[PDB]
């Protein structure tokens, strides 16, 4: 639930790497390879595609979240100004068709207010990190599950973390 | 001989799949002839703030390219610039024996923006977002075999990617959004402000405790619609208060577009989710309120559906009522009062049936007690489509028929209440 074993106060939290956002699965397109061909897809995280997403709360506005997160954790305002590229490479089996689509992954940061061992307020920051592809073998006309294309709620493809530090007054 | 679309009135964005290419090789990147034992690759690199997409529209003034891009951003948060920074590359090594050919095509992702109103598409726009290509590999075509004369296949598109149709409703941008800053307890009354001034609008709100809620306007007028914000509540949270993620993508839950039908909504709402309530155009300056009441009684046996309030059931004979038919496995409710004086012994023979859409119906006797409304089942598994069966009901009593549509043959559902005796 929303109950945590922490003393009262404000905390900065790193939830880990590999967070993909809802409805943002095929925002970048995909490749269709077949019959032994190798498909390679890559991207470059610079500025406008490295925009961090803020979700503030009345206690924790943008400046608060940014300053706290950058003080304790990776400094993203200067890091996202440095272009980082990445690539994926899949190889389709013989006489079969494979579709691969790529989406951005993010770092999840949280600013939480804890009172009586329960979180009463939480603000969320997403910092662009890298990408991730999902691939499926398909035939012409085959129905494809809705879960492959569409993500309903933000989830972490990796192990979620909880790296917390108490915010000093 | 098309399909019936049970979409509520509004704006919808449809992801029709990936891997679309134009006919007559208009998107042909090219063909590489790799010798035996060698390797080959086709690379399609892209620049910054480039990559022209493909856009057509039925009404440029309303569905302009800027408008379509903003709606696409509302639905899936796509931006053309995102496709600019991408690269794709196809690598193929030919075997030792024979040569190999590889053909590369630039692909597109097909998005469609539709203005759905009363069972038809009044405005349609097609957007094609540059995708990450399509590659097909063949054995080396031995020159020459023959050359066979063929004709062009005219303008059109060919999808090489998997089948896909993801439909997402989006908030109408022209309609205002008012926020309820406080989470909803067991009871609340929203007074519609004069700022919007009779124009249809949305109410964004959340719920304190998960449960089944009755939402209605004054005298159940006008009919209200409810949507759920997709992916809401996973982000920034505050206990007992509303946190707007500015999510425009919505899922239609229930509601009637017809502003004159007396109706109230019974819906299961989640404290970890955000919801919108669309109230339509009101043609008067007369005040109105939205009432929110958490239900703990038998009314929870109506979720999730709009209950339609029938007033013209005051005589024997033929009566039928037309509403926007819900989708398959989606519910619609009717609350009606048999004509005559209620003396607990006078009965009238009632026939309930639908005209085109088949649905399974369950009717309830309603006896309002001092604890609230009490719903008593008196029949189950009623097949409404051309139902010839009749049941005797008490004159002056109140009944609620909940219908689950099991076959959609018409955009509208017609419930007939025939009264003899």
């Amino acid at each position: 639930s929303d109950t945590i074993d922490l003393a009262d106060g404000n905390y900065v939290v790193r939830r880990g790497d590999g967070w993909i956002l809802s409805r943002q699965n095929q925002i970048l397109g995909g490749s269709v390879i077949s019959n032994g061909s190798t498909g390679i897809v890559g991207d470059l995280r610079v500025n406008d595609n490295a925009i961090p997403y803020y979700y503030p709360t009345p206690s924790f506005n943008e400046e608060y979240i940014k300053n706290n997160i950058q003080t304790v954790f990776t400094n993203f305002t200067e890091a996202n100004q440095i272009p980082i590229g990445f690539e994926f490479s899949k190889t389709a089996p013989s006489n079969k068709n494979l579709y691969m689509y790529l989406q951005y992954t993010y770092i999840r940061y949280e600013i939480i207010k804890v009172l009586q061992h329960e979180i009463i307020e939480r603000a969320v920051l997403y910092v662009p990190s890298l990408g991730y592809v999902k691939s499926i073998e398909f035939n012409p006309g085959e129905k494809i599950n809705k879960d492959f294309y569409f993500l309903t709620n933000d989830k972490c493809i990796l192990n979620e973390q909880f790296l917390y530090k108490k915010i000093l007054e | 001989t098309q399909r019936v679309l049970p979409y509520s009135n509004g704006l919808y964005v449809i992801n029709k799949g990936d891997g679309y290419i134009r006919t007559n090789d208009k998107d042909l990147i090219g063909t590489l002839l790799i010798e035996a034992g060698s390797s080959g690759s086709i690379i399609q690199p892209r620049l910054r703030n480039t990559t022209r997409p493909l856009f057509t529209t039925s009404n440029d003034t309303k569905f302009s390219q800027q408008y379509t891009e903003e709606r696409l951003k509302d639905a899936f948060n796509v931006q053309l610039f995102n496709t600019s920074t991408s690269l794709f590359k196809f690598v193929e090594e030919a075997p030792s024996d024979k040569n190999i050919c590889i053909k590369a095509y630039n692909t597109y992702e097909k998005y469609e923006l539709i203005d759905y109103q009363n069972g038809s598409i009044v405005n349609k726009a097609e957007y094609y977002l540059p995708s990450l290509g399509y590659c097909e590999v063949t054995n080396a075509p031995s020159p020459e075999s023959e050359v066979v004369k063929m004709q062009v296949a005219e303008d059109g598109f060919i999808q090489n990617g998997p089948e896909e149709e993801i439909v997402v409703g989006v908030i109408d941008p022209s309609e205002n959004i008012q926020e309820i800053n406080t989470a909803i307890s067991d009871n609340y009354t929203y007074n519609i402000p004069g700022i919007v001034n009779n124009n249809p609008f949305y109410i964004l709100f959340t719920v304190n405790t998960t449960g089944i809620y009755k939402i209605n306007a004054q005298n159940n007028l006008p009919s209200l619609k409810i949507y759920e914000a997709i992916g809401s509540g996973n982000r920034n949270f505050q206990s007992g208060n509303l946190c707007d993620d500015d999510i425009k993508a919505i899922n239609y839950i229930t509601g009637f577009d017809s502003p004159n039908a007396k109706s109230y909504l019974v819906v299961l709402l989640n404290k970890d989710k955000n919801y919108y309530i669309r109230v339509p155009q009101t043609s008067s300056n007369i005040e109105n309120q939205i009432q929110f009441k958490r239900e703990e009684g038998d009314l929870r046996n109506l979720m999730n559906s709009s209950v339609n309030i029938i007033d013209n059931l005051n005589s024997t004979g033929a009566h039928y009522y037309t509403r926007q038919s819900p989708d398959v496995h989606d519910y619609i409710s009717y609350e009606f009062t048999i004509p005559g004086n209620f003396n607990n012994k006078d009965t009238s023979n009632i026939r309930l049936y639908t005209s085109y859409n088949q649905g399974i119906g369950t009717l309830f006797r309603v006896t309002e007690t001092i604890d609230g409304y009490n719903l008593i089942n008196i029949q189950q598994n009623l097949h409404l489509l051309n139902n010839t069966n009749s049941i005797r009901l008490l004159n002056g009593a109140i009944y609620i028929l909940k219908v689950e549509v099991t076959e959609l043959n018409n955009y509208n559902i017609r419930l007939h209440i025939d009264i003899t005796n």
